[PDB]
């Protein structure tokens, strides 16, 4: 199985957390052959000798079997789609991990402004320009949760990573998922697991229902992916 | 003469590009280090945003270091509020940015491991790593409330108290980290001394000399009153670059007193541990040598601390929409900087960051002259980039 | 349809500690299994539901059994006891959680242990999943209305309250006992409860409730193997006093025709939601 | 020829507007005959008489030919639900009026707790219910928008009404509108109608790019109705 | 593919009054239909784009002739006009407004307009709508490093800017003159220019620019009746010279070149968008 990790407009935090599962991740890195990885491997390089130049390139390799995808496109850097039509093409399972890459999270709020490069202000998920086979939503997505996916993917369990693959359908997320989805659709029910998922603590609950302090809210999915009125695979009914 | 470009660099955080004027020999004659990754301008869209929204959404610059932004934030706009946290508050914020170091020097030793670190040692190598790398992310989880990007670090202190448990866990994990430290060091420190790869190279003796000075406030945590920042100047990359990669920069050139500075291990241990070693194999050392002062300070902390005391000021977020609040603090990667001007409604007027590594792509630059281009990410390496950080 | 779902065994029980018998709603078993945790080192926090004069709940980790006995007894309100698992496992960091809810609450716990996206570290200090059962639930301010203007009892003379034989009790500070047909409560229910098709806590370790024991006993379930321990710990210390269902009346046949009528009923509301075009779980 | 106005969970502000026509409504109801409106007629007026009581009840009547709609539909309210199926099956052409009725605005916060009707919590547009054939956004809709609506609607001017109809299939309006499909697509250019559009000035012009400030953000979509990069029609072009 | 939209016709013209030519950018067309207006009470307010010291703009509803003076010159930089367009008619209490914009910002003009969802009050009270040509905008710090990194001008000592001939221009309050070619300023360029269609603001009442006409004129085209009686009265009463653009060089010519290269360029970025999955307009 050869596994890539591409970093596009992301700040790496989701590598971290993969990073995170410490002796799982050895298990992990010795059952796939981590081909790409920027941060991690010397992959790939090219090199091209003229008369005046020498150029020394890592370029993206292919017959890459699932591809984590990390962060957002900037529209306005050619490198960064290049590089997400490129992994696209040279990968056949496109993982959109975390929010930056699965519905924009933190980058939505860019408007540009501010040097060096002045011209840089819109960023969308990765969805907005290629295939996405599974998201990840979170900020970032715990180690557990990684951990799942990629045993799923590599046990071929289509039926746990459903719920991932439905979810990479949509590129938009916010903390008004709970309100549009459930409170207003008479299926909130107070539970208040959707406040605990929070990472930036940005839901409170009152009156047993979550409020929704909106100038916290990243746009980082976890609590409407975490909500049990939304989505409620039967799977989880079995239980040991 | 010939051109060599190096695109883009491997084993560190984020995205950059060498180009490199060298002789007919390899030698590097004119070195060029410079940020690619996209703009995002997080300090331009905090414009009009409340102050609490700012060390939330600076965390994001970058997840190895998080911590290092939230502080920095925190401390910007308390400095432009006149907000004092308690005495409990503050040290528990200190310990979550030695936490989060405690993760990070060992994650570096973990990206160069390939270059120095043979073949046979590598998994007990990493092994011990991760193993340090699970107790400084505890630290940061228990205090600031995640490992990677901690919502406790607030405005005013820290959000949340520890109980004596997790206070007593946390010592005797210390313990143990510390005895991973030395036997860490004890491996390390004769392979830096070395000088010599895992493969049998020899690098030169000057690998890595540069003629610049050092910034750095504190020895762990930091101290706006060691810095003018009225001599603190961003230019622009057509100082330092050449016009035809100057318009590739993404980052600003910082510098003070009118010149370029680095910042990172090596300049705290030169400004308080007297270490005035060049080269590039002396920033690993000095990193190394780091890890041990982290960990000892950690348990000095708990030592100090009062479980039950106040963690979280009072005094509101209110400013006068004029004073510019400066908030310092060593990241892992060296001395980081935040301003933020609060109007009375405590919203932000103004915001702006000066990022540790963008200290030191423009060292970088001149670092990597004098050698065989070959070794020019070995040089690069040895400053722990974090591009993501450098460019936000 | 399957009544109970999937079960290891049922069984009548009742604390055997005197003093939580004086405090609980039904036998205690929600306090005797986190007392008995707490003092044998298996358990470092439980979460709970407390109130205040005025009976509003709140989500609370203890970790003393003081609190517990302190929230002991039903409160027929909406509590997120879910919202604070994080924080058990955060600042008062618990590694072996207690947790105790209503079948919705247990359905979020096993959601977030399957999908942990934002549940760093949380799911294996889970020790013990208690849940109780339930047909419905209130806001507040419904149960105000029931207690204050259909009983007739201000919320801050209210001892305790309790559901059965077709009616709603409310029990004073002063002695008093007032009782209500329970048909004059279903307006005031919360809505989002008609579409729930969980009764008797079908995805916890061990699940308690009084309907099918008598009297201050609890109709109980164990299901895991995580319960399973726990609740043979407690049986060999002997903090439990454990009856066959076969021998006691109303016995487990009610809980068959109550569970039965909750799910066929919420299911003409899921189906009735699906024609008009409401979403509904899945 | 037959307009009835009906009022579910709304606050009759539309209705003013319409009021606000002047000159304008006194030529609407001479062109068109109408049939119902509880704030305005007395229709439909039928009494039922049983052993016990008389009961003089005002049901909305047959052969509605256009049925403005205001305010959004409460899910736990049997006659609010009842009036939206009415007025469907009743009126050959609903028209979602105010952002209420279009995509929920101000009610999508409701979230209960209030008595003296302790359950009611959920609050959908009238779309999510029954088939919607225009909507109006706006909180209100301004009365020049209002008398277009009409004489378009009479006229069969279908290339006017085009971006009206278009908008009854969406549900879900608020200021992250135009984040999502003009600044981070790369289309916004700084114009500033979208900041003099808003009734609440939540928007501020900030480096030549909307700044939207989410706490005042009521949700009407007069924002993103107004963006001309994301609907431009050829209509708008013919001018005198 | 037409090249100017409709027009009514087309001339060269400039302001008859000489101190608008001192401090104006071309032929002062702007300033001499704002001021006629506010003189003759055909306008009681205008919307301009002022400058401060660094050359930063902001949109402003002018009452006055020397508010009207003080934003004559281009800023080759956002300014969003429209924002301030209900303000005019609120606050301001206008009731005949002239605006002024690029083509984009005429556009966002008679969207407002067809439908006004929220702009109650304002289309019936827009006395006369003048559109700018233009080809290309900047960001703020787009222009500052053309400015201060490429020509080598702080902002503070910049006295006027133009494009022409190639090369963008600089010049300073010091009498100084700098220039580059513009090949130097297409990376600073606002990327969401690359869709626009319309060059010399096809929707306007009345359109000026400097192409076309030599140094000192404008090419203004007429397209409304409103902008006709504006015009025409403006004519009458002697303040504007008028040459047809036959006569002038280089001629109408250059500008249905550079307006048809402009479409042609920017309609294969759209359809570039169309094929990779962006949105455009339509
Ligand atoms: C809303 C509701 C409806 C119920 N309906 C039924 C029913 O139809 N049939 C039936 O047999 N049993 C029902 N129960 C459970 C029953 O009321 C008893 O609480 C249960 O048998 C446990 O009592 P105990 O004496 O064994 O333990 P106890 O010692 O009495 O402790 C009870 C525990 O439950 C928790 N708790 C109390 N109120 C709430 C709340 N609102 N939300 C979450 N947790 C809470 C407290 O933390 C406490 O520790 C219901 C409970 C609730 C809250
Ligand atoms: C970014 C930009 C690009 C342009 N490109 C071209 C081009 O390629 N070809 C061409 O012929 N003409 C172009 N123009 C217009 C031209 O430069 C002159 O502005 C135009 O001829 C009007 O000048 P004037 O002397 O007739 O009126 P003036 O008396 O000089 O007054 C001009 C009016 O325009 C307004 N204004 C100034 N800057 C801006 C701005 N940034 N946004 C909105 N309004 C503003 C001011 O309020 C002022 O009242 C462009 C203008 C801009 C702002
Ligand atoms: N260490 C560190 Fe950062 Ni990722 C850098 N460079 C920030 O404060
Ligand atoms: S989702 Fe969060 S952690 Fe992951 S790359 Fe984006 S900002 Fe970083
Ligand atoms: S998780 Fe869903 S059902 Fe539970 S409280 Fe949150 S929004 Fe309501
Ligand atoms: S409320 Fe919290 S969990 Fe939900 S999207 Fe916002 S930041 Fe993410
Ligand atoms: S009836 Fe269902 S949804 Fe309502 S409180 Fe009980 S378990 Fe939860
Ligand atoms: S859209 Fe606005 S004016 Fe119309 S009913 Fe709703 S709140 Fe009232
Ligand atoms: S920003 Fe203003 S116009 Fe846009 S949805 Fe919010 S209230 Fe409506
Ligand atoms: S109307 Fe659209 S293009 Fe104009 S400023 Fe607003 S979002 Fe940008
Ligand atoms: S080129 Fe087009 S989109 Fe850009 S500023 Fe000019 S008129 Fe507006």
């Amino acid at each position: 199985v050869k596994i890539a990790h591409i970093h596009l407009c992301g700040c790496t935090g989701c590598l971290i957390s993969l990073a995170d599962t410490y002796e799982q991740l050895l298990d992990i890195l010795n059952s796939v052959e981590l081909v790409y990885a920027l941060t991690l491997v010397d992959e790939k390089t090219e090199i091209r000798e003229t008369d005046d130049k020498i150029l020394i390139e890592r370029e993206i390799p292919d017959d890459i079997d699932i591809a984590l995808v990390e962060g957002s496109v900037c529209l306005e850097d050619e490198h960064s789609m290049k590089d997400v039509f490129d992994a696209r093409r040279k990968s056949k399972i496109v993982v959109a991990l975390g929010a930056c890459a699965a519905t924009g999270g933190i980058t939505r709020f860019c408007r540009g402004g501010q040097m060096s490069k002045p011209v840089h202000s819109s960023f969308v998920p990765i969805g907005d320009l290629i295939k996405v086979d599974l998201a990840l939503p979170g900020c970032p997505p715990s180690p557990e949760a990684l951990v799942n996916l990629i045993t799923a993917a590599l046990n071929g369990d289509t039926e746990y990573l459903e719920i991932y693959a439905e979810l990479a359908k949509k590129t938009e997320a916010c903390g008004c998922d709970l309100l549009v989805n459930v409170i207003n659709k008479s299926l909130c029910m107070g539970c208040g697991s959707c406040a605990a998922s929070c990472p930036t603590r940005a839901i409170e609950m009152i009156d047993g229902k979550p409020n929704v302090l909106k100038e916290l809210c990243i746009k980082c999915g976890a609590c409407s992916l975490q909500c049990p009125r939304i989505r409620f695979p039967k799977l989880i009914e079995e239980i040991e | 003469g010939k051109i060599v470009e190096i695109h883009p660099t491997t084993r560190h955080e984020g995205h950059t590009k060498l180009v490199l004027k060298v002789d007919d020999e390899g030698i590097v004659e004119k070195g060029a280090y410079l940020s690619v990754t996209p703009v995002r301008g997080f300090e331009k869209f905090l414009v009009g945003k409340p102050a609490e929204f700012a060390p939330i959404a600076v965390s994001r610059f970058c997840g190895i270091c998080p911590v290092a932004h939230a502080t920095s934030a925190v401390e910007a706009i308390e400095d432009a509020c006149d907000i004092t946290p308690p005495k409990d508050g503050l040290l528990l914020r200190e310990l979550c940015g030695i936490g989060n170091k405690m993760h990070s020097h060992p994650l570096h030793q973990f990206l160069i491991s390939p270059d120095y670190v043979p073949k046979d040692d590598s998994n007990e190598f990493i092994k011990r790593v991760q193993a340090m790398r699970r107790i400084g992310q505890y630290i940061v989880d228990a205090v600031g409330g995640e490992a990677i990007h901690s919502p406790n670090i607030k405005v005013g202190g820290m959000a949340k108290q520890i109980t004596e448990s997790t206070k007593a866990k946390m010592y005797y994990k210390c313990k143990e980290y510390e005895k991973l430290a030395k036997e860490q060091l004890e491996y390390l420190i004769p392979i830096f001394e070395s000088r010599t790869l895992n493969d049998g190279t020899e690098l030169p003796e000057k690998l890595g000399y540069h003629d610049f000075g050092y910034i750095a406030t504190h020895p762990t945590y930091g101290d706006r009153t060691k810095i003018d920042q009225d001599k603190v100047v961003e230019y622009t990359p057509f100082d330092v670059y050449d016009k035809d990669v100057a318009i590739q920069s993404s980052t600003t050139v910082p510098t003070y007193n009118g010149r370029l500075m680095e910042v990172g291990p090596r300049a705290r241990f030169s400004k308080f541990f007297d270490f005035k070693e060049k080269g590039a194999m002396a920033l690993h050392i000095a990193r190394a040598y780091e890890i041990s002062v982290l960990v000892k300070r950690a348990m000095e902390i708990l030592d100090e601390l009062n479980v039950n005391g106040k963690t979280m000021s009072d005094e509101p977020i209110v400013g006068d929409g004029e004073k510019l609040g400066l908030g310092v603090h060593e990241a892992a990667r060296g001395h980081n900087t935040h301003q933020a001007v609060i109007d009375k409604d405590g919203n932000i007027v103004y915001y702006n960051a000066i990022v540790a590594t963008t200290w030191n792509i423009p060292v970088i630059s001149k670092a990597v002259e004098g050698t065989h281009y070959k070794f020019a990410e070995h040089i690069v390496r040895a400053y722990d980039p974090c591009i993501s950080c450098a460019t936000h | 349809m399957d009544p109970f779902g999937k079960y290891k065994t049922v069984v009548s029980a009742r604390a055997a500690d005197k003093t939580i018998l004086k405090k609980c709603q039904d036998g205690g078993i929600v306090s005797a299994a986190y007392i008995y945790g707490l003092e044998n080192g298996l358990l470092d926090g439980v979460i709970v539901a407390d109130k205040d004069d005025k009976l509003q709940t709140t989500p609370k980790v203890a970790t003393t059994v003081d609190e517990v006995l302190e929230a002991a007894g039903t409160k027929y309100t909406v509590c997120p006891t879910i919202s604070v698992i994080k924080s058990a496992v955060r600042e008062y960091g618990c590694e072996k959680l207690g947790v105790v809810g209503t079948p919705c609450q247990i359905i979020a716990t096993r959601k977030l242990m399957k999908y942990p996206i934002g549940f760093r570290h949380v799911p294996d200090k889970l020790a013990l999943i208690v849940g109780i059962f339930c047909m419905e639930n209130f806001p507040y301010n419904g149960m105000k209305t029931i207690i204050e203007e259909h009983c007739g009892i201000k919320m801050e003379d209210v001892a305790k309250t309790d559901i059965g034989k077709g009616k709603f009790w409310v029990y004073s500070k002063w002695g008093d006992v007032k009782s209500i047909k329970l048909k004059e409560t279903h307006p005031y229910e919360q809505q989002s409860c008609h579409v729930c098709m969980d009764y008797t806590a079908e995805l916890a370790d061990i699940s308690t409730g009084s309907v099918g024991s008598p009297d201050g006993w609890s109709t109980v379930f164990i299901r895991t193997a995580q319960g399973e321990e726990f609740f043979n710990k407690m049986v060999e210390a002997g903090a439990l006093e454990v009856k066959p269902i076969e021998e006691v009346k109303p016995g487990l046949g009610l809980v068959e025709k109550l569970s039965l009528t909750k799910k066929e009923k919420n299911a003409k509301e899921i189906e009735h939601r699906k024609e008009i075009g409401l979403p509904v779980p899945y």
